[PDB]
This record gives structure tokens, C-alpha cells and sequence, in this order.
């Protein structure tokens, strides 16, 4: 089994109160079967669109999860992977600084 | 040089459940999309017939059709003759296509992985194991080969319809594997190392990297380059500096789109 | 390559075990068994693709297969039933599409052994009307009084079988049509030229062989056991 | 039923020729084969095709196969007695022992043989062990003349049958009566029956 690699990202600079798109790229994972949810203080956000999953080179599965996002100061956005080769689910929070 | 590429995923969880899903790429961008639960191959490009007429793309579609229904029940049977060798989950994988080179150059390739690795290709006119394939693929290997109809089908799918398909390809989406995407930057910080986000890019070449002044610095690490929903690129380079440091560092991008009037964004 | 059945010929009972054995010696890996229904083609039952594996066809129900080796599928019921009534044909082959088939195995389950009866054969010898006006002399065998129709008449001359000039009825007819378990009559000829008909040299001979119970097959009757056996009758040529 | 035979049954006459049907909807379609199937016999290939647009021949059989109709047809030059047989489709979807056969449930053919010189007669045969019993052998006629099974109960009467003396190129039909009861004679024997004007009946 490979364990799957999670980053939380957005698609503009990110900038208080402004409509921008956030992006999670879950990689290097085998067997494809995975569960992607991202979360917004700590609830799954409804409007949540996937990319085709596809392979690398080197045979291990790639996925774009996406959806729309107004940041502010306050609230936290995260993206949470359940797969066979973590006994816990993984979380990984959007940090605006990276 | 463009690389045609055809990615099936295959997921066989028991003697009963199965699903194949397939996606297409020409580089970095994807032409066609197969889910299992569509009857027909979709394109996600309006220049992804090519310039195959809608005659000659049924009887491509037709053939795909039959091959995802003849491959899961080949498969299925092929445990069956290895049992109790090889047994459910199994993934099988298949990366199909075919390189374009300047000149009527091509190289198409079919290549096949199991559980993750991979173990069998099509090699001029006949399936063979690859170095480090386990001995019992032999006996799938075999009979595989028995299948003179295949053999000759795959063959001509290599040789002259990939290639033919790709040239086409090649000329009817010229715009969209041509466009040309102004990169976006911004800064930030965290407890201290800096980072220099890049995105929005077509294509994928870039250049990005911490200056001081018009001193390069050697300590800039870039990241991997992560897709955007829109087909634009994404790329952070991180720099590990000592606080109090931070004035007079700036980011410095090159990239096909800005044509010479470089990005620069001071700290 | 070549592929043979055992038996070839089976009459059973209603919840009685049948084995149906198929030998190969083709070295071939993959073997099937099928069998066949008039108003139907041939229907896959269980396959193998070597020794220790067994498959589900397309009608398993009834019936367990069993590879013990490359050489021997085997096709068991279990349970008897009289919808497992069938020719069985087996069959083989190597990584190729051919399968090779076996010559086939006649199969009739009864509700009741109650009825099953060895024939008596009988043996006419050639018109003398016919020698002189043909110059031709036909023989005819005569199987009388079989449960049930499970048998194969056979003509043997001088301890060899021949096919030339023989003439055996399709369908055997049955004695007493009102009866409910009626026994069964079958005909045959054999006709041959009158000079070797004539020839006191030639051994003629009909034979049937019966299709009925098995040594193990338990007997509650008085008469004889009605056993699987060959009856023929027999005569020599004369001038 | 994804390969559908037709007719499903046909008669013919000798040195006649004829045509067999075989359409199917099998997918994929390898190739196609064609069996002889004698009655109590087993499976006898003829031919296989293979091709697109294929055509084969085997002495008085040949065939043909078009895949894009998904059709074949099996032709009889010049039927002889011995074709007289239920003749089986076959489809393979495979190019290997992966694939599986699909079986048509067979067209039967009944080529009736020709009777050069007929020379019906009905005669007495006897048993070589018990001489007081007998069977009739009525013998030697045409493919016109049928044969019906007695009013009595007691006598019992066979269908035709058509047996060839292969050394002398001679061919015959006949048929066997007979009956334990008391008075029985072949002159009376093959009363039920419309037989030929000109039936012999010896002494
Ligand atoms: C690659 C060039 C592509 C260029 C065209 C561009 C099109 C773009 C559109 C997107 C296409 C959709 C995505 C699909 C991506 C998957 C790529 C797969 C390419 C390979 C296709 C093979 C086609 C071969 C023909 C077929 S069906 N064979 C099938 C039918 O064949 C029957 O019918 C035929 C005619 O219909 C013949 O009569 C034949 O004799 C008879 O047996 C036949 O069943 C084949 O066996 C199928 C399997 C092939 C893959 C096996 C390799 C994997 C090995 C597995 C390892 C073993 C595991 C052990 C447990
Ligand atoms: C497709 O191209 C392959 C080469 O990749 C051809 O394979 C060669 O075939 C010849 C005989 O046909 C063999 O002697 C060679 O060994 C093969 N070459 C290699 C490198 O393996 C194949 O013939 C071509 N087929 C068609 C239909 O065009
Ligand atoms: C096979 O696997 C699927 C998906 O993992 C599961 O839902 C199903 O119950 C399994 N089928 C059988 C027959 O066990
Ligand atoms: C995939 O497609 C096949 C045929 O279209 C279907 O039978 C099968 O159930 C599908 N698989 C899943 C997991 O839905």
C-alpha cells in the first residue's frame, strides 16, 4: 500500500471576503479507492467537484478535488482523505501562509 | 514532442464486482473521459475526434466497447486459470499510446501493471513479460498469444492508428495545446520560511527563484508543480531565512506568457 | 487428439449417485462438460482449467465437478433427477479455441426400476425366395421385450463388426402402447450376396447390447436381475 | 438463443443441393464453425471460418462467413444418404481457451436416397434356433410407396429403412412385420399398407 500525500492550496492570492476557488491534490496512493471530503469549520462542504482520477509514471493514482470558498479571518478550511492504508483519517488544514 | 497517453484503471474486488474507467492525455491535457457507467467514450475537448470523421470514430468506439467487456471477463477468467496462485482485489492498469517526434517519427507503446507494478507489455507482434515480472504470468502470457485476432488488432492500433489519430489531434486542438497563461504571484510567511506562490501558468516550464537584489539564492527550494480545475499550474518555491532578514528579498518568475516583462513582487 | 467417455451408455434412479468420467491424454490443461437437449445447443455445465480447479458453466445446479488430474474430468450427480435425461458431451483443449469432443454419454434417469428388462434376440435367416429371384440374402434380428430403450444392436461377421448392408430401425416400437411402462421391440437387417450367405465358413451374429442395472443396484424381485449384458443370436451360412 | 439456425428441418433428394442458414448475435465473433452430427453420433467438424469476409470448402461442403451481417451459410453439393444428419452451428468469441462456444440448436437434413431398380417383395424369413416362428420382410421397393403400421395390435410393423451395400453401389429400402397370432402371412401381412401393383409374393 502507498499512503496518500494531501495539499490544501487556492487558485488566486488569497484575500479576505473575496469569492477564489480551493484546491486539494491527493497523490501516491494505491489502491484507488479513496474517500475525499473538504471540510469547512470541520463541516463537508456541499458543492464539492472531482477531477477524472488518473496515474503517473510511476503508477500511482492522482486526484483534484475542488470547490468554491469565500476566506476570512475566522474561519478554516481543511481537506480530509480516508484510504485502506491509514487506520485513521488524515486531515490536512489550508495554512494562508503555506 | 507530445505524448498520447491512454490510462485505463481497472478494480476487480471479487469474482462479481468490476470497474474499468479510463482518461486521455495529449501532455498535460485531457482529451477523453470513460467512466464505467457510460456506454461511449466522452470527449472533454470539442477537438477531441481529431480529424477522424464520425464513421471512422464509431468504428473506433465500437472496438473500445467491445475490448472493455471482452477485458473484464478475460481477466475474471485468467484468476480462475491461476487460482488459488492469485486471487480478488487485483488492480490492473494500462498506459496505451504513443509519442510524437518531428518528421512522420512515432513510438507507441502499451504497457500493463498488476497490483501497482508494472509486469506485461505488447512488444512488436506479441504480449511479453517485462524484467522482474513474477513466472506465473507465463501461462497469461500464453495464452494470450494464442489470440492471433487481437494480436493483429492491437498491432494495427499501434502502428498506424495512434500516430494518425495524434497528428490529428495535434492540428485541430493547435490553439489550446498552444495557449499561453499569465502566471499570478503573491508572498507569505510562516515560523522563518518564505514562500513565493506561482499560479495560473501555461504551460508548465517556469522559472521561479528568491533574489536578492540580482543575487540568486541557493537555498530556494522549489515544490512540485500541482494542477489548478481550469488546466493552469500551480508551483510554491519556499526559502528558510534567519527573522530580521526579510528586507530586500524579492520574487523573481519567467515564464513564456509575460514575454520578457518578468513577475517581480518585493518582500 | 483424442478424447474418451465413461460410460457411454448409463440407465439410473431417482436420487442415485452418477459419475460421468471423461479421459484425455492430449496433455491439454483445459476441459469442459456440456450436454445436450433436442430444441437446444449445447450447454456449458462445468470446466476446468487444470487439475484441482473446477468452474461453474452457464447450468451447474445438479451437478459437481471433479479434476483429480490432467487426464480425468468428472462429471457427478449427486442427487438423480429425471430432468438430468441428456447426451453428455465432453470435451478438451490447450490454449487455443479448439475444444476436441468425446464421442458422448447417453444418460436416462428413471422415477422406478421397477420395469427394466433384458431383451430376447432373434436371428431370420434369408429367404430362399430372395437367394433365387435377387441373387441377395437378407438376415434380420429381432430384440423383443427391452425396458427401456437403452440398447445398441450390433451385426458381427466372423467375430468382426460390419456396417455395409445393415439397416437398423430409428426408433425401437413399443409391444403394449396402452401399457403405461410398455417394453420395447427393435429390427435390423443385414443383407449380403447370396454366394456369401451361402459360404458354411461364415459366422453370423447379432448382438444388442443392454443398458439396465448396475451389481450394485438392489433387486426386490423374483426374476433375474436386469443387469447391463450383452444378448445376440446367431447362425452360420450354408448352401 | 444468440445463434439461431434455419430451416429448421428439411428434405431432399438425392444428388439435390442445399443451402443451411446460420445467423447469430454473439459479441465478439472469432470464428465460426460447422459440425455433422449423426444420429446417436457425435460431433464431426466440417469447417471453420475465420476471416471478415471468409470462404471455405471441404469436398462437397463449402461455406461461407460475413461478420458485419453476422451470417453463414453451409452448402451440400450433390447430397448423398450419408448426409442425412442434424448439422450444428457454432460461434467462438474468443481467439483462445478464454472464450466459450455458442451452440445453435442444429438444422436436420433427410436427403432421400434414389432406388435405381426397384423390385418390391415381400418375403418369409425364418428363425435359425426356432423354425416354427417368422418374421415378412417386405423389401426392394421405391421412396414413393409408405409403409403403415397394422390394424391388429397383436401384429407389429417397422417404418422404412434404407440400408447400402457399399461394395456393389447398391442401395434398398425394406421393412420387417410380424405377429405370434394365430394365422398370420405375409401375403396378409402388408394389407394396411399401399403397395406397388406389381409386389412379389413367392409360393
Ligand atoms: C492505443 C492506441 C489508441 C489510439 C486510438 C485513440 C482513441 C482515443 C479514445 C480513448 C480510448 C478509450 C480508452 C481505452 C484505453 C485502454 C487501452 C487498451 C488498448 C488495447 C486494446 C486491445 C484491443 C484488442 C482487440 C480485442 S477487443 N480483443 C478482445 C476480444 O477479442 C476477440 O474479438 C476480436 C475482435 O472483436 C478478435 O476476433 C479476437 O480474436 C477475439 O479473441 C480480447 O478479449 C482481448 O484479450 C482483451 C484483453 C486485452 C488486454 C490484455 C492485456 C493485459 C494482460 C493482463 C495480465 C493478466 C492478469 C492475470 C490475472
Ligand atoms: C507493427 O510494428 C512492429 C514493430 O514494433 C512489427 O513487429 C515486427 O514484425 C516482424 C515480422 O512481422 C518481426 O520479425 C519483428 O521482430 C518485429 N519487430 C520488433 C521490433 O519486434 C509489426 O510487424 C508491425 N505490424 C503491423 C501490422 O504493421
Ligand atoms: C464484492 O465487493 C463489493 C465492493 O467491495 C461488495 O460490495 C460486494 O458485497 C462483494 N460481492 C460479493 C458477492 O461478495
Ligand atoms: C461497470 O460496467 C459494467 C457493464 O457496463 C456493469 O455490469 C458493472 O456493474 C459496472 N461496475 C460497477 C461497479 O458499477
Amino acid at each position: 500500500q502507498k499512503t496518500p500525500q494531501i495539499q490544501v492550496y487556492s487558485r488566486h492570492p488569497p484575500e479576505n471576503g473575496k469569492p477564489n476557488i480551493l484546491n486539494c491534490y491527493v497523490t501516491q496512493f494505491h489502491p484507488p479507492h479513496i474517500e475525499i471530503q473538504m471540510l469547512k469549520n470541520g463541516k463537508k462542504i456541499p458543492k464539492v467537484e472531482m477531477s477524472d482520477m488518473s496515474f503517473s509514471k510511476d503508477w500511482s493514482f492522482y486526484i483534484l478535488a475542488h470547490t468554491e470558498f469565500t476566506p476570512t479571518e475566522t474561519d478554516t478550511y481543511a481537506c480530509r482523505v480516508k484510504h485502506a492504508s491509514m487506520a485513521e483519517p488524515k486531515t490536512v488544514y489550508w495554512d494562508r501562509d503555506m | 514532442n507530445y505524448t498520447f497517453r491512454c490510462l485505463q484503471m481497472s478494480s476487480f474486488a471479487n469474482r462479481s464486482w468490476s470497474r474499468t474507467d479510463s482518461v486521455v492525455w495529449l501532455g498535460d491535457l485531457q482529451t477523453h473521459r470513460w467512466s464505467n457507467d457510460s456506454a461511449t467514450i466522452s470527449f472533454t475537448k470539442p477537438w477531441s475526434q481529431g480529424k477522424l470523421s464520425n464513421q471512422q470514430w464509431e468504428k473506433l468506439q465500437h472496438m473500445f466497447q467491445v475490448y472493455r467487456v471482452s477485458f473484464t471477463r478475460d481477466i475474471q477468467e485468467l484468476v480462475k486459470m491461476m487460482s488459488p496462485k492469485e486471487d480478488y482485489p487485483i488492480e490492473i492498469q494500462l498506459s496505451a499510446g504513443c509519442e510524437m517526434y518531428p518528421g512522420n517519427a512515432s513510438e507507441s507503446f502499451l504497457h500493463v501493471a498488476f497490483q501497482g507494478k508494472y509486469v506485461v507489455r505488447f512488444w512488436g507482434t506479441s504480449w511479453q513479460t517485462v524484467p522482474g515480472a513474477p513466472s506465473w504470468l507465463d501461462l497469461p502470457i500464453k495464452v494470450l498469444n494464442a489470440d492471433q485476432g487481437t494480436s493483429a488488432t492491437v498491432q494495427m492500433l499501434l502502428n498506424d492508428t495512434c500516430p494518425l489519430f495524434v497528428r490529428g489531434l495535434l492540428e485541430a486542438g493547435k490553439s489550446d495545446l498552444e495557449k499561453q497563461e499569465k502566471p499570478v504571484a503573491w508572498l507569505s510567511s510562516v515560523p522563518r520560511q518564505l514562500v513565493c506562490h506561482v499560479s495560473g501558468f501555461y504551460p508548465k516550464p517556469v522559472w521561479v527563484m528568491w533574489m536578492r537584489g540580482d543575487q540568486e539564492q541557493q537555498g530556494t527550494h522549489r515544490g512540485d508543480f500541482l494542477p489548478n480545475a481550469d488546466e493552469t499550474w500551480y508551483l510554491q518555491a519556499t526559502l528558510d531565512v534567519e527573522a530580521g532578514e526579510e528586507a530586500g528579498l524579492a520574487c523573481r518568475v519567467k515564464h513564456s506568457s509575460l514575454g520578457g516583462q518578468d513577475i517581480i513582487l518585493y518582500w | 487428439a483424442a478424447v474418451t467417455q465413461s460410460p457411454r451408455n448409463k440407465v439410473a434412479v431417482t436420487g442415485g449417485k452418477v459419475t460421468l468420467s471423461c479421459n484425455q491424454t492430449n496433455n491439454h490443461n483445459n476441459m469442459y462438460w456440456y450436454r445436450q437437449d433436442t430444441g437446444h445447443g449445447l450447454r456449458l455445465i462445468h470446466y476446468s482449467y487444470g487439475a484441482g480447479s473446477t468452474e461453474k458453466g452457464d447450468i451447474p445446479d445438479g451437478y459437481k465437478a471433479s479434476r483429480p488430474s490432467q487426464e480425468n474430468f468428472s462429471l457427478i450427480l449427486e442427487l438423480a433427477t429425471p430432468s438430468q435425461t441428456s447426451v453428455y458431451f465432453c470435451a478438451s483443449g490447450d490454449e487455443g479455441y479448439t475444444q476436441y469432443f468425446g464421442p458422448g454419454t447417453r444418460l436416462l434417469v428413471l422415477e422406478d426400476l421397477r420395469n427394466v428388462t433384458p431383451p430376447k434376440v432373434s436371428l431370420f435367416e434369408p429367404s430362399k425366395a430372395e437367394i433365387s429371384h435377387t441373387q441377395k440374402a437378407t438376415l434380420v434380428c429381432l430384440a423383443t421385450g427391452f425396458y427401456p430403450d437403452h440398447v445398441e444392436l450390433s451385426w458381427w461377421v466372423n467375430g468382426k463388426e460390419v456396417h455395409s448392408g445393415v439397416c437398423t430401425d430409428p426408433q425401437p416400437l413399443k409391444e403394449q402402447p396402452a401399457l403405461n411402462d410398455s417394453r420395447y421391440s427393435l429390427s435390423s437387417r443385414l443383407r449380403v450376396s447370396a454366394t456369401f450367405w451361402q459360404n458354411p465358413r461364415n459366422h453370423f451374429r447379432c448382438q444388442v447390447q443392454f443398458y439396465g442395472l448396475s451389481e450394485n443396484d438392489e433387486w426386490t424381485q423374483d426374476r433375474a436381475k436386469p443387469v447391463t449384458q450383452i444378448v445376440s443370436a446367431e447362425a452360420w451360412g450354408r448352401a | 438463443t444468440q445463434v439461431e439456425q434455419s430451416p429448421q428441418s428439411l428434405v431432399v433428394r438425392q444428388g439435390e443441393n442445399c443451402v443451411l442458414q446460420c445467423n447469430y448475435s454473439v459479441t465478439p465473433d472469432n470464428h465460426l464453425r460447422w459440425f455433422k452430427q449423426d444420429t446417436g453420433k457425435g460431433l464431426v467438424s466440417l469447417t471453420v471460418l475465420v476471416d471478415q469476409k471468409d470462404k471455405t470448402s471441404n469436398g462437397r461442403y463449402s461455406a461461407t462467413l460475413d461478420k458485419d451481417a453476422k451470417h453463414s451459410t453451409l452448402h451440400i453439393t450433390a447430397t448423398l444418404l450419408d448426409d442425412t444428419a442434424t448439422y450444428i452451428c457454432v460461434v467462438g468469441d474468443r481467439g483462445s481457451a478464454l472464450g466459450r462456444l455458442h451452440f445453435g440448436a442444429g438444422t436436420q437434413l433427410i436427403v432421400i436416397p434414389d432406388i435405381q431398380n426397384p423390385d418390391p417383395a415381400v418375403y418369409q424369413l425364418r428363425d435359425s434356433k426356432s423354425s416354427d416362428k417368422s418374421v415378412c420382410l417386405f423389401t426392394d421397393f421405391d421412396s414413393q410407396t409408405n409403409v403403415s403400421q397394422s390394424k391388429d395390435s397383436d401384429v407389429y410393423i417397422t417404418d422404412k429403412c434404407v440400408l447400402d451395400m457399399r461394395s456393389m453401389d447398391f442401395k434398398s429400402n425394406s421393412a420387417v412385420a410380424w405377429s405370434n397370432k394365430s394365422d398370420f402371412a405375409c401375403a396378409n401381412a402388408f394389407n394396411n399398407s399401399i403397395i406397388p401393383e406389381d409386389t412379389f409374393f413367392p409360393s
